[PDB]
């Protein structure tokens, strides 16, 4: 429901229109303080009209208009007002909603800025792994599956849009030893280790290994595998290469910083 | 002395003086009681509207709204209104400007809204306190109720021409040899001066040329010293 942001923007716009009206009528209530060469400050008056032209910005709200026109009479809210009149203590529900949203955003910002850790070091479960894999499989166009043909370690494969499927061996976490193979795969009777490529997919595997060694966290493997899955899914397009042309080399793929760009650019 | 009347049986000065002995209320009746013809003097009478009419209107309106301010942080509050003679001069002024409005439509508005003119009830209450303030009389309670409520015609922010203080007998003086630290009658009191603004003794600080056309009477009257206005200064136009 991003229309709330649009309505807040419209409120800010109309408040700015009122403020600009007040400001221009106040400026008209004063003359040239000290010009001594030309009363060019009257041009600021015209500039004030530009702020009044910002009223047309409120007309932009007509594009954001038609945000809500439905039934759903306030979404299951009325309990005491439209219900038991004696049930007056209702608003506690809305208070709790606001409290929870505030706590959520507060803790989110706190965790986001707490990246500057201060802990030096630490000095003085296959079912869980399969469950984490299945939970990560919950994203669209990211059909993954595992079989564990050899060993107690995890053998996971991912196929997003093309025949560029990737295999990643895990040890219940921090899945290292990545191998991407475009257009064949599981030769013999299980996953293979051919690692054949077109001198570019091998580079992609190198990038994946670099990320795995880079996105390795000291604990909490959930966030680790989540960042891993997002980093891999970011390859769904492979069609744009900023900071250079589209043919800087054999192929231009390296989104390590949440944005794809031309390869060989570190 | 603006009475450039036709030759009559008596002079305009003594006639306007005896105009004080007039009816109780309804100045629109007093004007026909005394006279209404021999008062015009110029077609270009548009001189007191932008300068004096608003001034006298604000003065009388403050005099009105001062009545409910009896319990002020002062024994006489803001003013006295115990003379009546000055109020008689004010009544002469208001009736002559009524004649002016009858002649020149550039009269004195109520300055806020709803002229429904509106000076009638004003003059009525002034005369009501007049019979309480002519001579050997005390101040009245009905007039209190009549003045207490206010109409949609009551502005504020009057000039109150006065001089800055200098109470440095033996107590305190915050000044030096230089660098004065900052902390009008014919209007011309903007937020920041943008003209000559010839500083004066107490409050005038009026512009030197005044951009006048026929109001030269005031300028030619205030060239010399003024009332508490012999201190004609040259305070610079340090507008801020």
């Amino acid at each position: 429901g991003v229309n709330l942001e649009a309505f807040s923007q419209a409120i800010s716009a109309i408040q700015a229109l009122r403020s600009s009206v007040s400001r221009v009528f106040d400026c008209l209530k004063d003359g040239m303080r000290n010009k001594e060469t030309l009363e060019g400050r009257e041009k600021a008056f015209i500039a004030n009209f530009q702020d009044n032209l910002h009223s047309v910005n409120r007309d932009l709200n007509e594009l954001e208009r038609l945000s809500n026109l439905v039934g759903k009479p306030s979404e299951n809210h009325p309990l005491h007002n439209s219900g038991l009149l004696s049930l007056d203590p209702y608003s506690q529900l809305l208070q709790a909603y606001k409290w929870s949203n505030k706590l959520q955003y507060h803790a989110g910002l706190a965790s986001g800025l707490l990246n500057q850790q201060s802990l030096k070091r630490s000095a003085n479960p296959q079912y869980v792994d399969d469950v984490i894999s299945r939970i990560d499989r919950m994203f669209p166009e990211m059909s993954i599956h595992l079989s564990r043909p050899n060993g107690t370690s995890a053998m996971l494969l991912v196929t997003l849009g093309k025949v560029l499927k990737v295999i990643v061996v895990m040890r219940s976490l921090f899945i290292d030893r990545t191998i991407v193979k475009g257009y064949n795969t599981e030769d013999g009777k299980l996953d293979i280790w051919s690692k054949s490529s077109y001198q570019v997919f091998q580079k992609v595997t190198d990038h994946a290994t670099t990320a795995l060694l880079h996105y390795q966290l000291p604990q909490m493997p959930d966030v680790v595998v989540r960042s891993f899955m997002t980093w891999l899914r970011s390859y769904i397009k492979l069609f744009q290469a900023p900071c250079q042309r589209c043919g800087k080399f054999l192929q231009d793929g390296l989104p390590p910083t949440w944005r794809d760009f031309r390869t060989l650019e570190a | 002395p603006h009475f450039l009347n036709t030759p009559d049986k008596s002079p305009g000065d003594r006639l306007a003086e005896i105009c004080a002995k007039i009816t109780d209320v309804d100045i629109d009746k007093v004007m026909i009681n005394l006279k209404t013809e021999e008062f015009v003097l110029d077609m270009n009478t548009l001189q007191a509207l932008q300068q004096l009419l608003q001034w006298v209107g604000d003065f009388v309106l403050y005099l009105l709204v001062s009545l409910p301010n009896q319990g002020s942080p002062l024994r006489p509050g803001h003013s006295f209104l115990r003379d009546g003679t000055s109020l008689g001069m004010l009544r002469e002024l208001m009736v002559v400007i009524r004649i002016w409005g009858l002649l020149k439509p550039s009269c004195l508005p109520v300055y806020t809204a709803t002229s429904d003119d509106s000076m009638s009830l004003l003059f009525r209450l002034l005369t009501k306190l007049w019979i309480c303030c002519r001579d050997e009389g005390a101040a009245s309670p009905a007039s209190d109720g009549l003045v207490s409520r206010l109409q949609p015609k009551q502005p504020l922010r009057l000039r109150f021409g006065r001089a800055p203080t200098l109470p440095s007998s033996t107590s305190t003086l915050q000044l030096d040899g230089l660098t004065r630290a900052p902390g009008l009658h014919l209007g011309a009191y903007p937020t920041e001066e943008c003209k000559a603004c010839t500083r004066c003794g107490c409050v005038t600080m009026l512009k030197s040329p005044n951009k006048t056309t026929a109001v030269t009477q005031w300028e030619q009257r205030w060239i010399k010293n003024c009332l508490c206005g012999g201190l004609w200064r040259r305070v610079p136009l340090s507008c801020s």
